[PDB]
């Protein structure tokens, strides 16, 4: 499930006309029209970050794994963080980061190296050759892990009681046996096939990764998501090389070739095509945060009912008797283990 | 209301020099000046302006008296001192009601300050003033509106500045004004009762970006910061040979219309200014690039067409155009980019008993593409005879251009030239002049390379450009790599130095203290750019080495790094937020706490029962 | 705004300019408005669909909270859910959730199973608690110790599977009668 | 409850200029304007 997509700050001015007064002076005569245009992108980016902290900050407290690892034979060392990993975080998590790929991180204040990029600079260089910069998210890939562990450590070692009110600790077995009770089947078969159960549950939560590691793409909405948030970035910087119907498509050339009083029909030809292109690209970031925001209310939901506790609801947390879910990070995005 | 205004505006916390008296210092007048003073009775009466303050050029007396006033604009010599020493051709005789009100209540002790204001925008002048009574002392601090009271419009230079004086038997406040952008607070009644100038503190420039005067705890996008470039350097090729626009234009035998002799320019530095002297001009409508930007352009190839006419053919003449010169002889694109040149020949283009030499053609089977050449004697077919010769219905193509010494002036032998600038971006080979500045690989300046206008930075480039490869250029169409046309070295070119800047402020009520933020930009760039004195933002964040927090969302500045962790307050990105916490009362930025850190007691055997239970309502909106 | 015209005023442009020449400035007007306008429009349908979808989650907090017990945790605020009262807010709605929140909780020794006679012994509905020294079944939620009979219990076992058996007397009232 | 509408491809091109080659090569003067309203056309058909 989708949680943010990457937060843009485009500044309408920029991009429109690059340091150039008289073309800034007539931009000042379209009003208040891109103000407008920065407040709405500022508007998706505080939105994306609700989502993520409606996605995940749903504990009131901190919770950590007791020092040893023995859930009444239960596996699970493939989704609580790895101690030895810099990063701290869990095969699957790793995973999901190896096999998505950022065209814009942002959190790497690229200033400085698209002069010494030696070949032709990347389109991040060229982004911020036209006012086009990726404001990092509020929330770090780091510690959306820890709120990632520490949800993960409240279902495992508190059952759903710390999603209501104190974390009761509880032995997993036992938990086991009550979201069995929960969906009509008793807890004695459970610790009578305790041990099958178990060996069953080591056998699938392998056989995912396997299946995450060989499948060409299965994170193939986060990856879309990305994607389009970069063909949308690359749309738009793309028309700065459309002449709209002018001499030329450069506002310096344009300004160093025709005299002010011939050259305003050019500028503000430039300046209908770039704002009609900018309102384009604002038109459509609205509405594809409005998807997200609606993806990640949905996540958010199936949070707090599949993860801290048991949904009755059928194939809402996956296809068959829901008994749990385990949250994972992902590169915008979170990934449920139903 | 809190209108907002972008006038001449004193800046708040300027620079006033406060004068004194016991000689009369002319002052430079420049937007206009504030002045100020404050005295016991009266010790100044007027003021001068204008410039060189003699019988050269006019200049304004605004002196008062205890009756009237007497603004004019005369051309007065000086006095030395009789004020209307050789009044001389004069101008605008004002008289009214006098600017200096006076009262005391039986005592001295109210010495009212008289603020007055004068500027001269597109002449109209403007006279601002306003009367109050003292309270304490100098510059009193207290705000206070200042009112007009005459704007004539006297239309002079005015540039320098000087005050009259009196006699019989602690002042002189002057400040200069600058074109600032100010957030006025208008009351009930109509009248100024706060203003804050945007363009002074980050709160400032805060409060005016949401037009209030009070800013609600929160960080606040306001603004973008660009490095302002110190130096530039315009480099171009390394020719210098003179291009033969002389021959063009000291030639004699300038090719009739009916076959326009076109010469090529290349390889050469064109200078524009002989084209200039070896032609008392009628038309130089350019249609490519003007004339004062012509010798800062390059052109890889330049076409001057020579062809005689007359004034109308002057004008018919242009990028796809009618008449028959234009459809039959010579064409120009529709989308021609160049400048055409006319001028009058009535020397080399008559004699006495007349002159027939010139041509130019009528009769053509279709019209004229551009830049194509229809040199050819074919008689006009008419009606269906396939006739060859010269009478009725068989016509000559092309007929006399004949030119004598005397006939009207849209009948005159025009000489008309023309260069077809091609403004491609091939190699450029005719570049005009500019003189080559040298490098400066690491520090960003503006660029004229080649006709080619910007600004970045340049840096030493591997990039393995064939030996062709020219201009150069990005993934997304803009130009990254020009190889220096000297040194044939690569140069790569970066942006400037921009990212953004955002204000995190708290409650103006609760503290003014604001913390600025840079934004995708390390604080080392800020501070060799803060310390230059190159950063387009005026507001000057405090820097005590000890405020400065190379965060992941750029650079924090006015904000310590306190080691600890709080639940966040103001979110400014990667996990940092900034707060108003005490010491008294500074901002500091930290980590945000994600809660507090429990552990849980499971084991084996052990589980917790809540052995009471309590009940709440919470709420949702 | 001008938009790049000689005023921003219809009535002193047609005022000032001819028709045919205050055609222009009156077409870039026209131009300027109509695209404000789209914007102001597009962005109040975007807003209508965002409080759209907010209605409809309200409206399902009512009929899931208000007229009725919703088990889904966290939906009808924090805590387990009891009741829901709305109240009417100027263009929105209030609710006042009234949830059930646990308290003061001890640790207390649990065994998955009690092993009366060879048979694995489980709550019918509970937790099997022990005080230190005799065992004692209660509720989930709420500390209410009972005495471990066979009306609190079904037996389904042999004692060697039930992992966390844990021996203890069971009692009937039969055998005294 | 409705589940899907019409699915649309509407033809930029052809829609603003008519089998018009003067008019289709002033359209390419706007850029991949357009691009983006089929991309959008076929993204709501695959979603419908
Ligand atoms: O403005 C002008 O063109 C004229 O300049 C002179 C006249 O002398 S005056 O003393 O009368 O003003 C003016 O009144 C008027
Ligand atoms: C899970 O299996 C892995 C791999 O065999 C093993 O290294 C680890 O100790 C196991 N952990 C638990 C909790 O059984
Ligand atoms: C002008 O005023 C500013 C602000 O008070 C001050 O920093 C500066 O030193 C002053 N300059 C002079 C020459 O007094
Ligand atoms: C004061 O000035 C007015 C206007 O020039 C003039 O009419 C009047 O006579 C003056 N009074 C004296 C005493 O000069
Ligand atoms: C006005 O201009 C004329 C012509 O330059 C000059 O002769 C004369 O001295 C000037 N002043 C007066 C008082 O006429
Ligand atoms: C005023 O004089 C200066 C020279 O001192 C000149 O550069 C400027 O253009 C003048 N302004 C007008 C309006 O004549
Ligand atoms: C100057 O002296 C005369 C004579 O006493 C007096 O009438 C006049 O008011 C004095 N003027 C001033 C400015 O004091
Ligand atoms: C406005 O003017 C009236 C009349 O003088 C006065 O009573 C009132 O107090 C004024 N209001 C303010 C806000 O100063
Ligand atoms: C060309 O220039 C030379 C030198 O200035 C001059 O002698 C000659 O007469 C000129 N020829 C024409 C036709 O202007
Ligand atoms: C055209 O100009 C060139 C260069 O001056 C000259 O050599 C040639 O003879 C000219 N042709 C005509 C038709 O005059
Ligand atoms: C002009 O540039 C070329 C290439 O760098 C160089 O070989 C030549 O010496 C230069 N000429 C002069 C005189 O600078
Ligand atoms: C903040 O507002 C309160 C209430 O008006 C006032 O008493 C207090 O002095 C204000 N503080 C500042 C520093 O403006
Ligand atoms: C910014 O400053 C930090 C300070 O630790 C440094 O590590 C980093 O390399 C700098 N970034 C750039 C792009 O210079
Ligand atoms: C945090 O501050 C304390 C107190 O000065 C200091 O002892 C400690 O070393 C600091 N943290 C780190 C990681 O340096
Ligand atoms: C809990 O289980 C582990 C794994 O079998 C065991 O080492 C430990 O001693 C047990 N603790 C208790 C109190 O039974
Ligand atoms: C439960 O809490 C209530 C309210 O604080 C208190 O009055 C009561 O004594 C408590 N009862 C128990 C059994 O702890
Ligand atoms: C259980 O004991 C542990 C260890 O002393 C303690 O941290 C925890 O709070 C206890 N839990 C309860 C609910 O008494
Ligand atoms: C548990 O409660 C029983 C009730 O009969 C009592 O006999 C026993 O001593 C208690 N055990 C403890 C307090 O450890
Ligand atoms: C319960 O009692 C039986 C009978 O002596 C014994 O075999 C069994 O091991 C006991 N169980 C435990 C866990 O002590």
């Amino acid at each position: 499930l989708p949680v943010s997509m990457t937060k843009t700050s485009v500044d309408c001015t920029m991009y429109i006309c690059g340091d150039s007064t008289e073309c800034s002076n007539l931009l000042l005569q379209y009003g208040s029209f891109c103000t407008q245009l920065k407040r709405a992108l500022t508007g998706i980016a505080v939105e994306q970050d609700k989502n993520t902290q409606e996605v995940f900050a749903q504990v009131k407290q901190i919770y950590k794994t007791p020092p040893i690892k023995y859930f009444g034979g239960f596996n699970f060392s493939q989704i609580l963080p790895d101690p030895s990993k810099p990063s701290k975080r869990s095969p699957i998590e790793d995973l999901l980061f190896n096999k998505v790929t950022l065209a814009d991180a942002g959190f790497i204040k690229q200033y400085g190296d698209c002069l010494g990029d030696i070949a032709a600079r990347d389109l991040i260089c060229a982004q911020k050759f036209n006012g086009l910069t990726v404001l990092p998210p509020l929330l770090t890939d780091e510690m959306i892990a820890q709120y990632t562990s520490a949800l993960l450590a409240g279902t495992i070692t508190s059952g759903w009681t710390f999603g209501a009110g104190p974390a009761l600790q509880i032995p997993f077995p036992m938990q086991m046996a009550y979201r069995f009770n929960g969906i009509g089947v008793t807890q004695n078969v459970l610790y009578e096939n305790q041990k099958l159960i178990a060996n069953q549950f080591n056998s699938a939560i392998g056989k995912i990764q396997d299946s995450l590691f060989s499948t060409p793409s299965a994170l193939g909405k986060l990856q879309d998501v990305v994607n389009h948030n970069a063909q949308a970035l690359n749309t738009l910087v793309k028309q700065l090389s459309s002449k709209f119907g002018a001499i030329s498509s450069v506002l310096n050339d344009i300004l160093s070739r025709l005299d002010p009083p011939e050259a305003e029909v050019q500028i503000d030809r430039l300046i209908t095509g770039r704002l009609q292109s900018l309102q384009t690209y604002v038109t459509q970031q609205l509405i594809r945060a409005a998807e997200i925001r609606a993806s990640a209310n949905l996540a958010a939901t199936k949070m707090s009912e599949c993860v801290l506790g048991q949904s009755k609801r059928v194939d809402f947390c996956g296809k068959g008797y829901h008994l749990m879910s385990f949250p994972q990070s992902a590169p915008h995005g979170v990934v449920f283990l139903h | 209301v809190l209108h907002l205004t972008q006038d001449l505006f004193l800046p708040f916390f300027s620079n006033v020099t406060w004068f004194h008296a016991i000689d009369n210092p002319v002052l430079p007048f420049n937007d206009g000046v504030y002045f100020a003073s404050t005295e016991k009775s009266n010790i100044i009466r007027g003021w001068i302006f204008g410039t060189t303050l003699d019988s050269k050029t006019q200049s304004l007396l605004i002196v008062n008296n205890a009756t009237n006033v007497f603004i004019k604009v005369c051309e007065f010599q000086f006095c030395n001192d009789g004020v209307y020493s050789s009044a001389n051709n004069c101008t605008f005789e004002y008289v009214s009601q006098p600017f200096l009100m006076d009262l005391e209540g039986k005592q001295g002790n109210f010495k009212n300050l008289r603020e007055f204001v004068f500027k001269n925008i597109d002449g109209y002048f403007k006279i601002y003033s306003k009367h109050t009574p003292i309270i304490g002392r100098d510059f009193p601090q207290g705000f206070s509106a200042l009112e007009p009271l005459v704007d004539l419009p006297i239309g002079i230079n005015i540039t320098r500045f000087q005050t009259l004086l009196a006699l019989n038997r602690a002042d002189y406040y002057v400040g200069y004004l600058q074109p600032r952008t100010f957030l006025l607070k208008y009351n009930e009644n109509g009248t100024i009762t706060d203003a804050v100038d945007c363009a002074l503190d980050p709160l400032s420039e805060t409060k005016c970006t949401l037009k209030s005067f009070t800013v609600e705890k929160g960080i606040y996008q306001t603004s973008n910061f660009r490095v302002q470039p110190t130096e530039s350097i315009v480099r171009f090729p390394n020719v210098t040979n003179l291009c033969p626009f002389h021959e063009v234009f000291n030639a004699t035998r300038f090719a009739s219309v009916y076959a326009w002799n076109r010469t090529r320019i290349s390889n050469c530095v064109a200078d524009y200014s002989v084209l200039y002297n070896f032609a008392p001009f009628f038309a130089f409508k350019c249609y490519g690039v003007s004339p004062t930007k012509l010798n800062d352009l390059c052109f890889t190839n330049v076409y001057a067409d020579s062809f005689v006419i007359k004034g109308n053919e002057v004008s018919q003449i242009a990028p796809g155009q009618t008449g028959n010169i234009a459809d039959y002889n010579y064409k120009l694109p529709d989308d021609f980019t160049g400048c055409v040149i006319a001028w009058n020949s009535n020397k080399l283009d008559s004699k006495h008993s007349g002159n027939y030499d010139y041509w130019y053609r009528s009769f053509r089977k279709s019209k004229l593409k551009p830049f194509e050449r229809d040199i050819s004697t074919e008689i006009y077919q008419a009606g269906n005879k396939p006739c060859k010769g010269k009478g009725p219905n068989c016509y000559f193509p092309l007929q006399s251009y004949g030119f004598r010494p005397t006939y009207g002036v849209g009948h005159q032998p025009y000489r008309v030239v023309v260069l077809s600038f091609e403004l491609l971006h091939a190699p450029a080979t005719v570049c005009g002049p500019k003189k080559s500045t040298n490098l400066v690989k690491n520090k960003c300046v503006n660029f004229n390379f080649n006709g080619l206008t910007g600004t970045g930075v340049l840096t030493k480039s591997n990039k393995k450009f064939l030996p062709f490869q020219q201009f150069g250029r990005d993934i997304v169409d803009t130009t990254d790599a020009v190889r220096d046309p000297q040194t044939l070295e690569i140069l790569d070119i970066t942006p400037c130095s921009f990212g953004g800047v955002s204000v995190i402020t708290p409650g103006t009520n609760t503290s003014n203290q604001v913390a600025v933020l840079y934004q995708g930009v390390n604080c080392t760039e800020v501070s060799v750019a803060i310390h230059a004195d190159q950063l387009t933002p005026t507001w000057r964040v405090y820097s005590t080495g000890s405020n400065v927090f190379q965060t992941r969302a750029g650079c924090l500045i006015g904000a310590e790094y306190v080691n600890n962790s709080y639940e966040c307050d103001i979110p400014i990105g990667a996990g940092i937020c900034a707060s108003y916490q005490t010491q008294s009362q500074s901002i500091i930025a930290y980590t945000m706490s994600l809660g507090a850190e429990n552990s849980v007691a499971y084991s084996n055997n052990s589980i917790a029962i809540p052995t009471n239970f309590t009940i709440s309502v919470t709420t949702e909106i | 705004s001008k938009f790049g015209a000689i005023s921003s005023v219809l009535n002193d442009i047609l005022s000032r300019l001819d028709p045919p020449e205050a055609e222009v400035q009156i077409d870039r007007l026209i131009t300027g408005r109509l695209q404000s306008l789209q914007t102001y429009v597009t962005q109040q349908l975007i807003r209508a669909a965002e409080i759209r979808a907010s209605a409809n989650l309200a409206a399902t907090k009512m009929s899931e909270c208000v007229l009725g017990q919703s088990k889904r945790v966290d939906f009808c605020g924090k805590g387990y859910h009891l009741m829901s009262f709305p109240q009417s807010a100027p263009h929105g709605v209030v609710f006042l959730h009234v949830t059930y929140v646990p308290a003061q909780e001890k640790n207390f020794t649990t065994a998955p199973a009690i092993c009366h006679d060879g048979k694995a012994h489980f709550p019918r509905e509970g937790v099997f608690v022990s005080n230190g020294t005799h065992w004692f079944v209660t509720q989930r939620n709420f500390y209410e110790p009972q005495i471990i009979t066979t009306d609190n219990t079904f037996v389904s076992g042999n004692c060697d599977v039930v992992i966390g058996i844990v021996n203890n007397t069971v009692y009937d009232p039969l055998q005294l009668e």
